[PDB]
């Protein structure tokens, strides 16, 4: 999207990682399977926990709310009522519908933003002895074990 | 002399007032007082409100 991750320079997310957001798919010579990064999951969860909750309790409950009663001569004040009532409900439509667009594009650049973040990170990690190969995947140029490759995932491997 | 309605060419203007703490209310007439046989000591209330539903 925005950051170009996100059907950008990955091309697609994978349905073998379910167990967060993002993540490393295993490609060594010890077998093929996904190990997520929990950091990058677990910032986007907050992230998107205190959005979810932010849109929830500014909106703050709707008390009882009854029609009111006008006689025959008293039409003006009836319409400044319906004015009212209609005038606050296209003010309040027109917010949700701002903020819910809005919001929805914000956390899709949010999320594209975390994949370049771990990307980029990985990255300045592997440096010389792993290359870029299939944009997103790095090949190992001396070879390594799962232990090396977990290496990369929890913040070390500071190999040149 | 009035058009009928309900069989009725006669009217009948049904008023009332707030009666407070203590207060007296006086019904004094010649004629044409329909007078009450009851009344309604309030208790008010909040999340009250009258809807139409077919419900």
């Amino acid at each position: 999207g925005l950051f170009g991750a996100i059907a950008g320079f990955i091309e697609g997310g994978w349905t073998g990682m379910i167990d967060g957001w993002y993540g490393y798919h295993h490609q060594n010579e010890q077998g093929s399977g996904y190990a997520a990064d929990q950091k990058s999951t677990q910032n986007a969860i907050n992230g998107i926990t205190n959005k979810v909750n932010s849109v929830i309790e500014k909106m703050n409950i709707q008390f009882t709310a009854v029609g009111k009663e006008f006689n025959k001569l008293e039409k003006r004040m009836e319409n400044l009522n319906n004015k009212v009532d209609d005038g606050f409900l296209d003010i309040w439509t027109y917010n949700a519908e701002l903020l819910v667009l809005l919001e929805n594009e914000r956390t899709l650049d949010f999320h594209d933003s975390n994949v370049k973040n771990l990307y980029e990170k990985v990255k300045s990690q592997l440096k010389n002895n792993a290359k870029e190969i299939g944009n997103g995947c790095f090949e190992f140029y001396h070879k390594c074990d799962n232990e090396c490759m977990e290496s990369v995932r929890n913040g070390t491997y500071d190999y040149p | 002399e009035r058009p009928k309605v309900r069989d009725q060419a006669g009217r009948m203007n049904y008023y009332w007032t707030l009666l407070k703490p203590g207060d007296t209310i006086i019904f004094e007439a010649n004629g044409n007082l329909i007078a009450p046989m009851y009344a309604f000591a309030l208790r008010r209330g909040f999340g009250s409100g009258i809807i139409t539903s077919n419900a």
